[PDB]
């Protein structure tokens, strides 16, 4: 009853194996720790960020139940 | 500069405005001039007019319109030897340019100069393609298309296949031994037809100081060809009348180098003639050492036909004769074009497939027919629009200079009517390709 | 291999 | 695999998660919807033994059980096309299932909520009267299995009608009378 | 040998050859060919060349030239499709689409290019094209107005419409801000400008070219022409589908009030349509010059009264001026239900004095104009033809109630209530 | 390694120069008297030149006191009208000083590189300041971008602060553990990959640039760009791969696949980014492919050519408007590079242009247009508008088979 | 302008495999009967016979959207014909642009099915958007849904009419 699975990102491309995946939902960027999730459109800033972090010195995205449980 | 160029591996640009053009040009015709007091320092020179040209074709037809006038002001000056010279190496260099060039460098002999044309390659890749054949009818029509597309290269830029004719000897020399029936199953007397067509359509120029070796070596492997199988010289009858026409026109055009060449293998002539007597026309050679009128009726009756039967029975007396006489068709080519357009199935095959024909024998012919042509491809009768795109890559073959815009055509109509003309279409682009630029 | 390009020799051992 | 998102052992919490997030995708695949349905109600019957086979029927050994099937008239699709005869498959049946010869079981009912919203608001006062039966291809079925279908066609006719569906949940047979 | 030259000269025109110049020049020379013969002096009959006829065979070829980018080539083709002759039997749906198709792209890039001046051979190419058969008066007339709406064109008639390095410059040694909400800045906004005489003329000539094409032909020496309620019907329609969806509540009997709540989005987008797009008005008042046709556009105005009634109740204003389109719009739209025999002349004459009530009042009268439409309607088969003059006439005075009693009671109410500023306008509101 | 091999013994010519042009006892050349040479209140391009020029000749010990007075004044060289040879020996200089005195001498140059509007505009980059963030020697005065001598000075300068400030962040993740590795490498990733996209928007041209001329200072230093990159590339074709995905303007591409040798990896990476889900980087993915195409005409180059034409046709039919518009209108150019590059794709590349010439034929058609494009079937060639998307393809479609069709029969 | 002598053309061409031809005359005729296609084409000239003729026709084109909504035109609508047409990839119609002709409400489901499966979420939202129309909604009163098919029904046509001629 489960099913812990999602639908195939597949495309089956014709030669009229090759497939270009859908948006990876779910997937979670680790933008921190792989470098190749940093958009162009913002790579400076997430750049430096990622540096500041990185020395001595995802989160707010809580689902809407756990939102607001103060218990 | 060095600078410019830092970081690249020297492998396969800066435009400049007309007047600047025009100085540069006249600046190397000076240099050459007074270095003239070879052809070499204009080829060194050269490289650099190329590439301030940066492959513009206006710029490179300014020149060529300026460098002609500046021929008819000198006429046969030192000046005007360089000018010729200079004009010479840039039509090697661009020979894309529609225009064969004015007579001024037809005189000229620096064909055999140590150049290298853009297009030579392509037509050296062309002619292996018309003379390598087998029994194959695959291949056959490989060589049909390549001894078309030669033939235009032929028409349009004669200079440049003469440069070529050694090569084309070499192979004819190479294949006059094999006996005659394998000559005959092998389709050879196709290739050796169609070289001999091919240097009918070379006319003028073929016998020109530089060409004689080469075309002396053709000539003698006809020869040599005529005196092996002289047994079965009836199958060759098509071949012996245009031998002997190219014969003709030796002796007018230049009759001191056809007699050079006569003298010089008077006995195989001699012997052939007493073996093959029935060669009239060969002993008629020996004792110098109409079609309009035909057609008449045959024209007022395509002319004034109504009827689907009158138009077929004409066109088919037409097609069934002009096997026989090819030269003919000359005669139809307005009259017929109309049927190009006509409604009828039947009549519009058969008179496109005449046209197509008529233009084969007679590239030059060809041109005449696009604006029908393009009438047909755009017609609001579908069946006229199917059969223009079933005859697309023969005719976009024989034209090659409105080929750009009959293609486009065929897409647009393809893009906009639901008819594919994507394998049509292909096959015509990829034949012009491999001829234009590869 | 960035240092070569493919139209370059390859070194066979 | 993924028809059922709420089966046994199932909190209610995951109930609810799992009714927010449905996405409206697929064919009208009725009657092998249907079919699931009665095998994962009928999934524990055998085991436990509640259908006394070659013994009698005994109508106080029944697990109490009504399917509420909510859906639009729209007829029946499949990817071959379109079926207009609502025909419940038997492709893969459960073992012991020819025992009774029929998926629905003698302690379950089928009521059909057919959503007859219409688009443009449309006043009547024929709404005041008691809800009518629907005219689509569920109506049969649940005659058979002892429910009733229903054609709600305003806010305040579904009202009426869930009120009609709590009133028609009680633990019971259902038995052919002649 | 005209058939033969004409066909052999286009097909030269439609390939390469035959460069522009050329082509114009022929163009020309063919629409002077046939005007001259046209001309019926003894010169045409004597000649027999029949340069209508040839030309008419190709009309299919000649159509493409009406788009040709060649400014020249276009207007000689032009005039010369207004001048020559249908064929005599009739013209083909495709021929007929084709021609009515480069007609109207012709008037527009014509009007666009050099103003209303070089419109009259598209116009006189369009009316012709229209009187041919009633499928080609429908298709000139929808196409032309669809062209019209179209987000292009519409400005003819007032009609509304270094990253990495430089962020390297701006950028002590934090983010400070977390990220970008969504793609930075918006853009610079859009602007627009025109001369508002140049729409005013381009709105001339549209309607003129609308007017002579619905306007049915002949004759007597005098007498004004009458529009035509099937003309005017069809502009009607096509009005519709083009600014709303046509899509529920499209029966010409007005609901209630209820509805007008219920509906408020497309309400709303027509009003906004309405605002953008000035044109419109026009094309409605020349629907409501023939008076059936504008019980078709009962979905527009419904719904344009539906979002000024929403402007009007949520106003805050005392004055009704400070919104001056919903005012405009308002009196206008009053106006051309007027026209239209929609309204008797009683309320027919309310637009006259919104200028001065309050949002309320205005409102009130606008709800009485529902009211009214609630309970008569504009149903087309209440119009009776009348055979006199060859014309349908709306009477109110057998409909019953026509006067609107209540309507003009409440109406009166508004009245006195501002007697001190509406006492010159009393008379207008006279039985 | 450049530093090292300029050391390197070329002739021994300089040995000779040095042993006879400088035992003049010219050596009173100071540095406080190039200092007064420079602050010349006319530019006094003599003096500067002379001493400059003669200072050429000093082997590198006994050039170290003018390492001051060259660093601090290089900012007076960056107005308009100096000499090339003034920059030219200035740049020999500073390669000089470099091979002896590399660290002060970069953190005095990025220094006296400041934009100058600021002034003293945080004099305080010290040699960590630089060694943290090696981003800052881009942070540069705007006229450098076009003067190639102290671009390549700058260019030096970031190479060797990209090294630096591997090592350092090393050695501090070192010291500092008294998982994060992860985060080190992808740091160093982002931080090349980031400078590798600020030298390829210095290539591009500005608008007053935008506002033919292919022999300026901007070609001299895109081709240093383009060594500077080839570098990087050898040192790690990862930044290349991560720099691609990333994309960049594709105006570039031609200067580009050019001038970086090492592109020619690129065709390895790129089936597996043309399966990336975003629209931007699949049409990066075309536009670099016909690029290399036409660059390098190879049969693997070719089998990808054959994949990008299957994705085209592919997703022609998964693509809504909108979205068929926004991929089509820059991906469609690259079909007449691929035309250029292998001839047995004509076939597929017609098949596929028919198909979208239909499909948006269709959708003109749908919808009422203003050109209407279809009943001008018989339009005529017209080589080099804000109209609605479909005509806007419609004519695309046409220029890209107008381009196949002339370039193949001329 | 004479109807049942264009049906005869368009038949004369469909029987040679001249679809494109074919389906020129076939809406011809159609524009012929109705005022451009302002009014209903009656049901004698656009006969079951004429519209399959017409569904083949689109068939053998690529035009498979089209043949979704021309199957909508038959006395009965034959959703086999459109189902196993709209599963087809190499169309040669504007998919998505012709999703807003759909007046049947099993058509778009289908739609919104094969795009959901074959994972072209965009699409999919405009096929489910085309569904969520309150025009379309299946139980409408019954002369609102015939007046938005009949809409649909002349916005398509004329369409047609401005790709064909």
């Amino acid at each position: 009853v489960g099913k812990k699975v999602v639908q195939e990102t597949g495309i089956k491309v014709r030669s009229r194996g090759f497939q270009v995946a859908l948006l990876n939902k779910d997937l979670k960027p680790q933008t921190f720790r792989n470098a190749y999730d940093i958009p162009r459109r913002n790579l400076l800033d997430h750049l430096t960020r990622m540096r500041s972090n990185l020395l001595k010195s995802q989160v707010h995205s809580v689902p809407i139940a756990q939102m607001g449980n103060y218990q | 500069v060095p600078r410019i160029w830092q970081g690249r591996d020297q492998r396969t640009v800066l435009r400049v405005q007309g007047p600047e053009l025009i100085s540069l040009v006249e600046l190397i015709l000076a240099e050459a001039e007074t270095r003239s007091q070879a052809c070499s320092l204009i080829q060194a020179r050269l490289p650099l007019l190329l590439s301030c040209c940066c492959g513009d074709d206006e710029s490179v037809r300014k020149v060529t319109e300026h460098l002609s006038g500046c021929i008819q002001q000198w006429g046969d000056s030192v000046l005007g030897r360089r000018c010729r010279d200079l004009l010479l190496q840039l039509y090697l260099q661009r020979p894309e340019l529609r225009v064969p060039v004015p007579e001024v460098l037809l005189h000229s002999e620096g064909a055999a100069s140590s150049s290298v044309c853009k297009l030579d390659g392509l037509i050296h890749r062309f002619i292996t393609l018309l003379a390598d054949t087998s029994d194959s009818r695959a291949l056959e029509n490989r060589g049909a298309d390549a001894s078309m597309a030669c033939r235009k290269l032929a028409v349009a830029h004669p200079l440049l296949l003469l440069r070529h004719l050694p090569m084309i000897a070499a192979l004819l020399h190479g294949r006059t031994h094999l006996n005659f029936q394998e000559f005959r199953q092998q389709n050879h007397l196709s290739c050796f037809l169609h070289v001999l067509g091919l240097l009918e359509l070379l006319q003028p120029h073929v016998f020109r100081s530089e060409h004689q070796g080469a075309l002396w070596d053709c000539l003698l492997s006809f020869i040599r060809l005529l005196l092996n199988y002289r047994k079965s010289s009836r199958h060759l009858a098509a071949f012996i009348n245009k031998f002997v026409q190219f014969i003709h026109k030796y002796i007018t055009y230049n009759a001191p180098a056809a007699i050079s060449f006569l003298q010089k293998h008077a006995d195989p002539l001699h012997d052939l003639s007493f073996d093959n007597s029935d060669l009239v026309m060969l002993k008629s050679l020996l004792a110098g050492l109409l079609t309009a009128a035909e057609m008449a009726p045959y024209m007022k009756r395509l002319s004034r036909g109504q009827t689907v039967e009158d138009l077929l029975e004409v066109l088919s007396d037409i097609d069934e004769m002009s096997r026989r006489r090819p030269e003919i068709l000359s005669f139809f080519s307005t009259n017929l074009q109309r049927l190009m357009s006509s409604a009828e199935e039947c009549c519009r095959n058969l008179a496109f497939s005449l046209a197509l024909r008529s233009m084969q024998n007679s590239p030059s012919i060809a041109a005449a027919f696009l604006p029908t042509f393009m009438y047909c491809l755009g017609s609001q009768d579908f069946e006229v629009v199917q059969t223009a795109l079933r005859n697309l890559p023969e005719y976009a073959l024989l034209c090659q200079e409105h080929a750009a815009v009959l293609l486009h055509r065929a897409f647009l109509v393809g893009m906009y009517g639901q008819m594919d003309p994507s394998a049509q279409i292909s096959e015509a682009l990829r034949i012009l390709h491999m001829e234009a630029v590869m | 291999s960035p240092s070569y390009s493919p139209t370059s020799p390859s070194y066979s051992p | 695999p993924y028809a059922i998102k709420a089966g046994w052992k199932e909190n209610h919490a995951t109930f609810m998660n799992e009714l927010k997030n449905l996405q409206a995708e697929g064919l009208t695949t009725l009657g092998q919807s249907l079919r699931t349905a009665f095998d994962l109600l009928n999934l524990n019957r055998l085991v436990t033994g509640i259908d006394n086979y070659g013994q009698g029927r005994n109508p106080f050994f029944l697990e109490p059980a009504i399917i509420i099937t909510i859906t639009d008239g729209s007829k029946l699709t499949t990817t071959s096309g379109v079926q207009d005869e609502l025909h419940l498959p038997l492709n893969s049946p459960l073992p012991g299932s020819e025992l009774t010869k029929e998926p629905f079981r003698w302690d379950q009912r089928l009521f059909a909520l057919v959503l007859r919203l219409p688009g443009t608001m449309s006043v009547e006062s024929e709404q005041l009267t008691g809800v009518p039966l629907d005219d689509s291809a569920i109506t049969p079925m649940c005659e058979v299995t002892g429910g009733r279908s229903y054609s709600v066609c305003s806010p305040r006719m579904l009202n009426q009608c869930l009120e009609s569906l709590v009133q028609k949940v009680q633990s019971g047979v259902v038995i052919n009378f002649e | 040998l005209l058939p033969l030259a004409f066909r052999s000269c286009l097909a030269r025109v439609h390939a390469g050859t035959l460069q522009p110049p050329f082509t114009a020049r022929f163009l020309r020379n063919l629409a002077l060919l046939v005007g001259w013969e046209q001309q019926g002096g003894e010169g045409p009959a004597a000649l027999g060349a029949h340069f209508g006829e040839s030309a008419s065979a190709h009309l299919s070829d000649l159509a493409p030239l009406l788009l040709h980018p060649e400014e020249e080539v276009a207007e000689a083709a032009a005039s010369l499709l207004a001048i020559c002759p249908f064929p005599s039997e009739a013209l083909s749906p495709s021929q007929l689409l084709g021609l009515v198709r480069a007609g109207v792209h012709r008037f527009f890039a014509s009007l666009r290019l050099h103003g209303p001046p070089g419109v009259a051979s598209a116009c006189q190419l369009l009316t012709r094209l229209s009187q041919t058969s009633p499928a080609g008066l429908k298709a000139v007339l929808q196409l032309l107005v669809e062209g019209a709406l179209h987000r292009g064109n519409t400005e003819l008639f007032g009609g509304q419409v270094a990253s990495l390095l430089d962020t390297n410059r701006r950028h002590i040694w934090s983010v400070f801000h977390a990220g970008v909400i969504g793609r930075g800045l918006k853009p610079p906004k859009f602007v627009q400008s025109r001369n508002q005489q140049e729409v005013i003329y381009n709105t001339q000539s549209l309607l003129s070219l609308l007017v002579h094409c619905c306007s049915a032909p002949g004759g007597e020496c005098w007498g004004a022409p009458i529009l035509s309620p099937e003309a005017a019907k069809a502009v009607a329609v096509t009005l519709v589908e083009s600014v709303c969806p046509d899509a529920a509540g499209a029966e010409l009997a007005w609901p209630p009030e209820e509805h007008a709540r219920a509906t408020v989005e497309r309400d709303l987008r027509i009003g906004r349509r309405f605002r953008e797009q000035p044109l419109l008005f026009e094309l409605l008042k020349l629907v409501a010059a023939a008076p059936p046709a504008l019980c078709y556009c009962s979905v527009l105005l419904r719904g344009l009264l539906a979002a000024l009634l929403g402007h009007w109740e949520a106003s805050r204003h005392p004055d009704t001026t400070h919104s001056p389109w919903h005012l405009e719009a308002s009196c206008t739209l009053v106006a051309v239900m007027a026209e239209g025999s929609l309204l008797p002349p009683a309320l027919g004459n309310m637009h006259e004095v919104f200028s001065q009530l309050a949002p309320f009042e205005v409102r009130l009268l606008l709800l009485s104009v529902w009211g009214f439409l609630r309970e008569h309607g504009p149903l087309p088969q209440k119009f009776i033809f009348q055979s006199e003059r060859g014309r349908f006439i709306r009477d109110f005075s057998r409909e019953g109630g026509g006067e609107g009693g209540p309507h003009l009671a409440v109406l009166h109410s508004v009245l006195h209530r501002n007697i001190d500023r509406l006492g010159l306008f009393s008379g207008r509101f006279q039985a | 390694v450049d530093d090292w091999i300029c050391e390197e013994e070329i002739t021994g010519t300089d040995a000779l120069l040095r042993r006879m042009l400088l035992t003049n006892n010219a050596k009173n050349h100071s540095p406080k008297q190039l200092q007064e040479a420079f602050s010349a209140v006319p530019v006094n391009n003599t003096q500067v030149m002379q001493i400059i020029e003669h200072l050429t000749l000093l082997s590198a010990s006994e050039l170290i006191p003018y390492a001051e007075v060259l660093t601090s004044n290089m900012s007076q060289l960056l107005n308009s009208g100096v000499p090339r040879r003034i920059l030219q020996t200035v740049n020999k200089l500073w390669m000089v000083l470099n091979t002896v005195m590399p660290r002060r001498l970069w953190v005095m140059t990025v220094n006296a590189l400041q934009p100058s509007i600021k002034f003293v505009r945080q004099q305080k980059y010290t040699q960590n300041d630089l060694m943290i963030d090696p981003l800052i020697v881009l942070r540069c005065d705007q006229r450098v971008h076009r003067c190639p001598p102290l671009m390549d000075i700058t260019l030096h300068m970031l190479n060797g602060y990209l090294l630096a400030s591997k090592a350092y962040l090393s050695a501090h993740l070192k010291e500092t553990e008294q998982t994060r590795e992860e985060l080190k490498n992808a740091l160093l990733a982002a931080q090349d990959s980031a400078a590798v996209q600020i030298l390829l928007e210095i290539c591009l041209p500005t608008e007053e640039e935008k506002a033919d001329n292919l022999l300026c200072n901007l070609r001299e230093v895109q081709c240093l760009i383009c060594c500077l990159l080839h570098q990087m590339y050898i040192a790690d074709p990862n930044i290349a791969k991560l720099v691609h995905f990333q994309g960049y303007p594709c105006e570039l591409l031609p200067l580009t696949v050019a001038g970086i040798p090492s592109m020619h990896i690129c065709l390895d990476f790129i089936p597996e980014l043309i399966a990336q889900p975003e629209l931007e980087k699949q049409i990066f993915a075309i536009q670099l492919l016909s690029h290399l195409c036409i660059q390098y005409a190879l049969p693997k180059s070719l089998s990808v050519a054959r994949l990008a034409v299957n994705v085209m046709g592919t997703l022609l039919t998964v693509l809504t408007q909108a979205k068929r518009y926004a991929f089509f209108m820059p991906t469609l150019p690259s079909l007449v590079s691929f035309c250029r590059a292998f001839p047995p794709l004509y076939e597929d590349i017609m098949s596929l242009l028919i198909q979208i010439g239909q499909v948006c034929a269709s959708d003109v058609a749908t919808q009422t247009r203003d050109i209407d494009p279809i009943i001008t079937r018989l339009q005529q060639i017209k080589e080099k508008g804000s109209m609605d998307p479909d005509v806007q393809l419609c004519h695309c479609i046409e220029r890209t088979v107008i381009e196949i069709i002339n370039m193949s029969v001329s | 302008n004479n109807h049942s002598w264009l049906i005869i053309q368009a038949d004369i061409y469909f029987a040679t495999n001249q679809y494109s031809a074919a389906l020129h005359y076939y809406l011809q005729a159609g524009a012929v009967c109705s005022d451009f296609f302002n009014k209903a084409v009656p049901p004698d000239v656009y006969t079951d016979q004429v519209i399959k003729r017409m569904i083949k026709c689109c068939s053998l084109l690529n035009c498979h959207t089209q043949v979704a909504i021309l199957c909508q035109f038959l006395r009965e609508i034959d959703y086999k014909t459109a189902f196993k047409s709209l599963q087809e990839q190499n169309s040669h119609d504007a998919m998505d642009s012709y999703y807003d002709y759909i007046w049947d409400v099993t058509i778009l489901e289908y739609l919104t099915y094969l795009h959901h499966k074959r994972g072209e979420t965009d699409k999919r939202q405009i096929a489910i958007k085309a569904i969520g129309q309150t025009e379309l909604n299946a139980s409408n009163p019954e002369e609102v849904l015939q007046l938005a098919a009949q809409r649909r029904k002349k916005k398509f046509l004329q369409a047609m009419a401005k790709l064909y001629f």
